């Protein structure tokens, strides 16, 4: 799906990018979307 | 496609009901038959409406629609022929000028409610006091007269008056300060609803209009001072069909009810938006 | 035999051409009605099908064929059945012009496919619930998606692809339309926000409401009755676009 | 049109079946434009088949009538091959119009529909592999051509000139095959040739790429005696059509 | 009323002075026989001169067969592809009058694809400077513009899309003449194009595509960037211009 | 209909006029003055330069035979015929989209294969019809192993080259097909039958009607005139081809 | 008679002259000759009236009006010939519903009054401080910008602007304000002068909308847009020709000198109603 590297995938967006591990919220998120490092 | 065989029959079913509309309304012969040859002179607006032969389907939402304001309603069928017909003879106009069909009807929908909005306003309940509501209903009973045809059209008004007690005047007093809100309204907003809105005023100011020009009156100069008249605070003016001039409709005792009026502007406009948001005709 | 060939093409095109002009001023929610008049009747519709389509237009038995063929999206996928009339007529007045140039019928039913997959293959992207966001929305983000694979075509399909896209962005420009708006104006207007900014949700506000957003208006298309109008559009000119002749004795 | 008796006559009987195959030639092929002929019910009917296209057909011409005939011949008791039999048909007819114009006469050209078919019948009788199979989608009137041209250029004679006019109305099969897919036909067939000079007896138009393909090797077959069979029945539709001289309509 | 009339008297008028020069445009360039109204005819392959001489009355068309003359006047050799690329515009502004759109706007807008063009003929060069002719820069030009089209909003990026559309008709025309088939080739030439080559193009004498520069002809900047601005100021100055008055 | 198969009518129309009057034994034709005086005379090369030839095609078909007539002084009315030929044939080629410039390539490619053949036919030439039916055959084998999309202008040199022995015979009384068929049946067993490679002589005779050996038989003609007429006739067959509008002024 | 001959043919005049109006106006290519075969593209509006051949002769007063404020003025040349042609297309609506020309001319009097007192009002006399007057000076010179003509024209506009000092706004807002004025007076006159005094406003208002149709923007709704901003106490609105919407003509720094404006107005009244009061043309 997501390939995150410390990103790129089957991404058409990306909303939110934090650091936990480095988050990134892809699609429209309701919480099905969840991707970290 | 359609926007002159579901507007053209449209204005012609309100372009031979008119210049019957006022108390001096012109008449119209009804040739029928070609066997039993019969002749039947009409200074009624409804009957012309139920019993022509209705060949354009558009024509149809309007002679149809006569029969809802005639036989739910009695008094109010030639005002809400000729109210849609030059509205749909405005729209004409306005969808000539490229504007879509589609902001006019949104246009007319402000522009009404802004109507509805002020007769409701200027209406009296003198109702609660009945010595005057004695008086009213006179004047209410003057302004609606095939004799009994006619009776039983002013007691079906005159029961929705003892219904709903709210009298507004007439003769062009309600017409023209729907029209003068109408305008006050249009003069605010930004949009390509604004020429819609205008439009709509000015084919409220064309009922007294067409009472003037049966009378013989110069409609004109007297629709000029109306507007003038309901546009400097006065709000009671109207026609004088008795000299040809402008008079203060409450001391002349022309009064109408409320709930006629009001159903007259509804659905005029909600006929003339149904004809209006009709491309092809199938 | 009389208009056979690449001139008989043209011919089928305005025939078909003619159902979905028709069609195509009904789409939005300000989708301007219109009268059924028959032997009797005087009902005011502006829905679709049967109330619409399959009741007229018995003229060159193509539009016959597309009322013959929209019976099957309504009754059966929900009742998106004015989306494919008019998505069928603008694909086929893309193929008008790609005719012109020179390039085989044919060639142009494998570009509307390669486009239809590469389309549907975008709108799977877009699940938000089962659920496609945007009225006008969806079809702005498969037309951006099949124009950058247009490009990824070495063959004739290209142009066939970049066809499809330009006849994609019908639907968002006839809901630009039946309103107060200006088609191509509103439409690229909201085309070039969804990129520069990536949110497919962004569409036509048929509605004045004030937001070109279609995820908060709450305007929703089911997914698969977006895959069948992209679809079952395409399985229609694909079917007018390769019929040669209609011979009637 | 004149159609009296003699070259009039002959090239309005071709005339008509050109007309007659041009209402099918766009099926002949896997994936071919479909045709909406409707009846006098008002059904419509689409169909990618020659054979339901003929019977569906007024013919009204009288040649038009005995290649439809022969047509459906060939599709009642073999089935595959009923447009390729029309389309060679017309194509022999159409190769021999611009030598029937002259004093050629048509019993010299059918001295060639018979010795060049019974040529041809034994070049894929011999080249036919393992029932026995030969390699569609062209690869053998693109085979039979260069084979018959090749064998015409040693015959002293009014017979060189009409095998190879009958060679060159073989290129019509793997040439609408391509043109229906759109594959501009003359580079196909331009390689198709040029493959067919050195070697590759086997090699005909692909239809999944725009280029020539082994057809052997691909799995794109036909059955030798269908193709046979089929080559005999064009030919002698054309000599039928070919033979004929006059139309005796009864007054009555 | 007149301006939707004499806004297509002079599209129609210019789109007919282009379609009288396009197939004389390279070295494989088709001759074309010039009648005189004395009689006797000439064959000439360059459309120079069949402009030169061609009595053509109308203001559009003279204002194309003047852009030839102020094309040899600036860069010498590019008297026929400006021509066709200044009648290819105004069949593309054919279209987009059909929208509906105003012709002040797809006058603003062609100025902001050939500012943007300027910036793409640019890159491809090779600094001495010279460019990849042949079809490249034009391929090229449809290419980044239609990319560049996709970031544009408003009317603007649906006249700078036309504007790239309109470009793929020399490489057409070059393709044609070359013996090829036009609209495979330029897909062909696209893809390659997308793909990174930008020294593609139809190289004449072997007959088809091509990326060694060897026996790929380089022309000047001046040529084509000329070409570019001179056309967009012409079809700018057809664009806005309607009722031709008699005083 | 379009101005290249105008300017191909002009050269048949002008070839139909000469090719009667080729051969040693040819019909003469009459050239009627303006006042009426009239001169009865075969030989072409006189019938080129009295004849009033209007039409520009035929204006620069006349100047190149012309051109060749004084370059060399002989074979001036077979370049006009083998020229009208390549034209016939060339329009035939152009109206299945095969353009005028693959046209040209072929026949570029033809006549430099066939001067580079024709030195190995060379003593001066056996004459006759010798040459050209066997280059007929030469360059028929030639064009197919190729496979460009000019492997078909290459056949169509092939196939009209062999108008000098088919219009060598019908002044001669004799045939059309038969005769011309058996001297291009005795040319295939000398390509592909290396014993009798001798047969490469066999042109045909005028006398009696039947091909005989023209080396046993001194009808030999000077190298420089065939290649020359070959040369001659491709150049005119390109200059009418690369034409394909015509500007009024 | 000539009710038509001498009103279609100043409505041309007037019909041709526009669609340069704008800053983004059109352009018109002048084929004079026959054999000297001249082509000159002109986006001035002066050029293609000193040179045409004028046929009517209602047209030459038309004509021979706009060298008077070309030659005496300077900017104001094709605005005085559209404002009149469409003062002149509009009086052959109200002479066709039957209105004498002689109460349009006793309205538009009335009516030119009222606007000339609404732009008095609203300019501003920045000339009495320089350091604004400096500026005021560049945005009358780029309001106004045959290099050396056009510069002749601003020099005489700025001249006239150092003359009197009172600078009014530009690009739609003194017009869409004397339209406001006027339409403010035509609702309080009984008479057929209010027919008059509103066609008065409507041709205002036409000016704004050629300024819009130029551009490419949707003139019909920012004119309406204009047209509720004027008349919800905002006066200093107007087109904002650098993205086709409304702006703040202040902000903007558009300004024009109000002598200008104000003869501009004066004489597109001047001559619609010299045109006016002609019958025949002898
Ligand atoms: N005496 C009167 N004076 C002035 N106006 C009148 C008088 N009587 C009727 N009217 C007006 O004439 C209009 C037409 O009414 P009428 O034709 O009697 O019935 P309907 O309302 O069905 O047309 C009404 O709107 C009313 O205001
Ligand atoms: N409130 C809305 N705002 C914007 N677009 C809408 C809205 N409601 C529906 N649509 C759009 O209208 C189109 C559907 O047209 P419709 O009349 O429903 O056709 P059908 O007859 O096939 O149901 C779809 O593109 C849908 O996205
Ligand atoms: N997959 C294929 N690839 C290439 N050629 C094919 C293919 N299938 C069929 N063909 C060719 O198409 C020709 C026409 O066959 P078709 O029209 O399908 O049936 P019929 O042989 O009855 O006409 C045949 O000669 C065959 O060689
Ligand atoms: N060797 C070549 N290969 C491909 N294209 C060429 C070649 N030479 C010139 N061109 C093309 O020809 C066009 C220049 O126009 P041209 O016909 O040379 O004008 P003119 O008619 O004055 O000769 C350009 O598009 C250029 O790319
Ligand atoms: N005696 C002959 N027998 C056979 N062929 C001949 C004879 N004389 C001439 N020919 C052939 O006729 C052809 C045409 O020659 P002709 O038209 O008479 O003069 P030109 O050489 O000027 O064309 C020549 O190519 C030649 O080979
Ligand atoms: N930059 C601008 N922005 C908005 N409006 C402008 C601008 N420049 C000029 N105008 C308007 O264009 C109108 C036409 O002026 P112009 O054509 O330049 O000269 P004339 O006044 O002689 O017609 C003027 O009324 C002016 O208000
Ligand atoms: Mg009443
Ligand atoms: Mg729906
Ligand atoms: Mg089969
Ligand atoms: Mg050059
Ligand atoms: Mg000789
Ligand atoms: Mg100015």
């Amino acid at each position: 799906q997501v390939q995150l590297v410390e990103a790129s995938g089957t991404f058409f967006r990306i909303n939110d990018m934090g650091w936990y591990y480095c988050k990134a919220n892809r699609n429209w998120g309701r919480e099905w979307d969840d991707y970290w490092g | 496609t359609a926007r002159l065989t579901s507007f053209i029959g449209a204005i012609a079913i309100g372009d031979l009901v008119k210049s019957t509309l006022g108390p001096k309304g012109m008449d119209k012969i009804l040739l029928s038959s070609g066997r039993d040859a019969s002749l039947m002179v009409t200074n009624d607006g409804a009957t012309i409406l139920k019993n022509i032969g209705v060949d354009n389907p558009a024509a149809k939402v309007l002679v149809d629609m006569s029969r809802v304001q005639d036989d739910e309603v009695g008094d109010g069928t030639t005002s809400v022929t000729v109210l849609a017909a030059e509205l749909l003879r405005e729209a004409e106009s306005l969808i000539a000028k490229k504007i879509h069909p589609q902001t006019i009807i949104a246009g007319w929908r402000e522009a009404t409610k802004a109507a509805r909005e002020a007769l409701l306003s200027s209406a009296v309940d003198h109702g609660s006091d009945e010595v005057k509501f004695r008086q009213d209903l006179m004047n209410i009973a003057g302004t609606t007269l095939e004799a009994e045809r006619s009776l039983h059209d002013a007691l079906c008004v005159l029961a929705q008056t003892v219904k709903d007690s709210r009298t507004v005047y007439g003769g062009g007093c309600s017409e023209m300060l729907m029209a003068h809100a109408v305008t006050q309204l249009a003069n605010r907003t930004p949009g390509k609803e604004a020429v819609a809105m205008e439009s709509y005023a000015k084919a409220l100011r064309m009922l007294p209009t067409i009472i003037a020009d049966n009378a013989g009156y110069d409609s004109a100069d007297l629709v000029a001072q109306l507007r003038a008249a309901h546009s400097e605070g006065n709000t009671t003016a109207g026609l004088d069909m008795r000299e040809g001039t402008i008079g203060d409709m409450a001391i002349l005792g022309i009064t109408e009810s409320f709930q006629v009026k009001r159903q007259v502007l509804l659905s005029a406009a909600e006929a003339a938006e149904v004809i209006l948001r009709v491309d092809n005709i199938i | 035999s009389r208009l056979m060939g690449l001139e008989a093409l043209k011919s089928h095109i305005m025939a078909a051409k003619a159902v979905a002009n028709t069609m195509r001023t009904s789409l939005g929610p300000n989708g301007l009605d219109k009268m059924m008049v028959d032997k009797d009747g005087d009902v005011t519709v502006t829905n679709d099908g049967a109330t619409i389509l399959s009741m007229m237009d018995v003229d060159h038995q193509i539009a016959k064929l597309m009322v013959e063929l929209s019976k099957s999206q309504d009754d059966e996928i929900g009742d998106g059945t004015t989306g494919v009339v008019v998505l069928a007529g603008a694909l086929l007045e893309e193929a008008e012009q790609l005719l012109d140039r020179g390039i085989h019928p044919i060639r142009i039913a494998d570009g509307y496919e390669q486009a239809a997959r590469v389309a549907i293959e975008h709108l799977d992207k877009i699940s938000d619930s089962r659920v496609v966001y945007g009225g006008g929305a969806a079809e702005i983000s498969c037309a951006l998606a099949v124009s950058q694979e247009a490009d990824k075509c070495p063959t004739l399909e290209q142009y066939a692809m970049r066809a499809f896209a330009d006849a994609l962005e019908v639907i968002p420009m006839a809901l630009s339309e039946n309103s107060g708006m200006n088609p191509i104006q509103t439409m690229t207007e909201v085309r070039a926000r969804q990129v520069k900014e990536m949110n497919p949700a962004l569409g036509i506000d048929c509605l004045h409401k004030g937001t070109n957003d279609m995820k908060q208006q709450h305007v929703i298309e089911t997914l698969i009755g977006k895959k069948q109008q992209i679809s079952l559009a395409t399985q229609m000119v694909r079917m007018i676009l390769k019929i040669d002749d209609i011979r009637k004795p | 049109t004149d159609s009296s008796q003699g070259i009039p006559q002959l090239v309005s009987n071709i005339s008509a079946c050109q007309v007659i195959a041009e209402a099918v030639r766009t099926t002949l092929g896997p994936r071919g434009m479909d045709k909406l002929i409707v009846d006098g019910r008002g059904k419509a009917t689409i169909s990618n088949d020659g054979a339901t296209i003929l019977k569906l057909l007024d013919v009204v011409h009288p040649a038009a009538k005995t290649l439809v005939d022969i047509a459906k011949s060939q599709d009642a008791e073999v089935g595959d091959g009923t447009t390729s039999v029309t389309l060679l048909a017309a194509e022999f007819l159409k190769q021999v119009k611009p030598y029937v114009e002259e004093g050629l006469h048509p019993q010299i050209i059918i001295r060639a529909f018979r010795t060049a078919t019974q040529l041809a019948v034994n070049k894929i009788k011999e080249i036919a592999v393992t029932d026995s199979v030969v390699a569609g989608g062209g690869a053998i009137e693109m085979e039979l051509s260069k084979y018959l041209r090749d064998y015409s250029r040693t015959i002293p004679g009014k017979q060189q000139l009409l095998i190879g006019a009958y060679a060159k109305a073989l290129e019509i099969i793997p040439r609408q095959l391509c043109d229906n897919a759109g594959f501009d036909a003359t580079n196909i067939l331009n390689k198709l040739r040029a493959r067919h000079a050195q070697g590759g007896t086997w090699y005909g138009v692909d239809i999944n790429n725009e280029d020539i393909a082994d057809n052997f090797e691909a799995f794109v077959w036909e059955p030798a005696m269908v193709r046979i069979n089929a080559l005999t029945a064009a030919s002698e539709a054309a000599c039928l059509i070919v033979s004929v001289d006059e139309t005796i309509k009864n007054p009555r | 009323d007149k301006p939707a009339q004499i806004r297509f008297s002079n599209i129609s008028a210019a789109k007919a002075v282009a379609d009288a020069i396009r197939t004389s445009l390279g070295p494989k360039g088709m001759d074309k026989m010039i009648q005189d109204g004395k009689g006797d005819v000439t064959i000439t392959n360059d459309g120079a001169t069949i402009l030169k001489q061609m009595q053509v009355l109308h203001p559009a068309a003279r204002m194309l067969v003047e852009l030839s003359k102020a094309q040899d006047i600036e860069a010498g050799d590019g008297t026929t592809s400006v021509v066709i690329i200044a009648g290819s515009l105004l069949d593309s502004c054919t279209k987009l009058l059909q929208k509906g759109i105003h012709p002040t706007i797809i006058s603003e807008s062609f100025q902001k694809a050939l500012e943007k063009g300027i910036e793409i003929l640019t890159d491809m060069s090779r600094p001495v400077a010279l460019i990849a002719g042949g079809g490249a820069p034009e391929i090229e030009l449809a290419l980044r513009l239609t990319e560049y089209s996709r970031t544009l909003s408003g009317m603007e990026s649906y006249c700078v899309r036309a504007f790239a559309d309109a470009m793929e008709v020399i490489p057409s025309t070059l393709a044609e003449n070359a013996g090829l088939n036009p609209i495979s080739t330029v897909t062909e030439l696209r893809n390659r194009h997308a793909q990174g080559e930008k020294t593609a193009g139809i190289n004449v004498r072997k007959g088809g595509i091509s990326n060694i520069l060897e026996e790929l002809v380089v022309q000047p900047l001046l040529v084509s960037v000329s070409a570019l601005t001179l056309a967009t100021e012409t079809v700018r100055s057809i664009l806005k211009i309607d009722d031709v008055v008699n005083t | 209909e379009t101005i290249r198969s105008q300017n191909v009518m002009a050269a048949a129309s002008i070839a139909n006029i000469v090719k009667s009057s080729l051969g040693p034994v040819g019909l003469d034709k009459m050239l009627v003055d303006d006042i009426g005086d009239v001169t009865i005379t075969n030989d072409g090369a006189t019938i080129l330069k009295l004849l009033e030839v209007e039409h520009p095609a035929a204006k620069v078909l006349c100047e190149l035979a012309d051109l060749q007539d004084k370059e060399v002084g002989d074979g001036t009315t077979s370049v006009v015929i083998i020229a009208a030929e390549l034209l016939k044939n060339a329009d035939e080629l152009v109206k299945q989209k095969i353009h005028p410039t693959s046209v040209i390539s072929g026949y570029r490619l033809a006549c430099k294969e066939a001067v580079r053949y024709i030195n190995e036919n060379l003593i001066v030439v056996p004459g006759g019809g010798a040459v050209e039916a066997a280059l007929s055959i030469y360059l028929e084998n030639y064009a197919t192993s190729m496979g460009s999309r000019e492997q078909l202008a290459i056949a169509e040199f092939a196939r009209s080259l062999l108008v000098i022995p088919n219009t060598l015979a019908v002044n001669a009384a004799q045939d059309s097909t038969d005769l011309v068929a058996k001297l291009r049946a005795f040319h295939n067993e000398a390509q592909v039958n290396p014993e009798r490679k001798n047969l490469k002589w066999i042109g045909l005779d005028l006398s009696n009607g039947k091909p005989r050996d023209n080396k046993q038989a001194g009808v030999f003609e000077p190298t420089i005139v065939k290649v020359k007429s070959l040369k001659f006739a491709t150049e005119a067959a390109i200059t009418i081809l690369r034409i394909d509008d015509l500007i009024k002024l």
